[PDB]
């Protein structure tokens, strides 16, 4: 019940807010999480358009496939939070030893506004290599996105503004351009007392 | 096309 292809498995996923109240004291909000303690499927035809669309798009990137790699994460985003420092961490497994290139695209209306890519390298690991990367910076339209959302007078505002924002992270081989993983975000806000939560689909054509 | 008249799972609407 993993986001895990043949090659590449994503252990953990974090986006948050950390507050430095003083050079000792951190308090530390995560806005969504994977990993800290079958997949059903989606059909691709029917997010399509709230992903970018054209040469090197989700439509594109699913056709060139394997279709085994691409999964759809519905986050139930924790937005209750009160010096700061907006980051994302991710950890990645492989079987093998590779140079890889991870994209994040982040989307308003199934658009593109950013793009932001990583090369990340391998660490042994237990018999297996291990790719991380820690506490990279929210971009500023992510961090001005988390600003309004807040701002906005209603919850019932919140998911319909939610339904329009979108990331799609891409992990590819950089020496054979294979995708090792493709995972497509969704959003609406948490109403949880236990914490943001989230939901992993297989996505298929 | 609002996300709620999509061909989804029922588990899209149901927050675990």
């Amino acid at each position: 019940r993993s986001v895990a292809s043949s090659k590449l498995w994503m252990l953990e996923f974090s986006a948050f807010l950390e507050q430095q109240q003083d050079p000792d004291t951190y308090n530390k909000h995560l806005f969504v999480h994977i990993g800290q303690s079958y997949l059903e499927a989606v059909d691709i035809r029917q997010i399509y358009d709230k992903f970018p669309e054209k040469k090197g798009g989700l439509k594109d990137l699913f056709e060139r496939g394997p279709s085994n790699a691409f999964f759809l994460v519905k986050f139930w985003a924790d937005l209750n939070t009160n010096s700061s420092f907006y980051g994302v961490s991710s950890q990645y497994e492989s079987p093998e030893n590779m140079i890889i290139t991870c994209s994040t695209k982040v989307c308003s209306f199934g658009k593109q506004v950013v793009e932001k890519v990583e090369t990340e390298y391998a660490r042994y690991e237990n018999g297996h290599y291990s790719y991380r990367i820690h506490r990279s910076p929210l971009c500023e339209y992510m961090i001005n996105f988390i600003h309004k959302l807040k701002h906005l007078p209603e919850k019932y505002m919140m998911n319909s503004v939610l339904e329009n924002f979108t990331i799609l992270q891409v992990v590819t081989n950089r020496d054979t351009q294979e995708t090792l993983l493709c995972i497509a975000y969704v959003f609406e806000v948490s109403a949880s007392e236990h914490g943001a939560q989230h939901h992993i689909y297989r996505l298929v054509k | 096309v609002p996300m709620r008249k999509r061909q989804l799972p029922a588990s899209f609407w149901e927050e675990p």
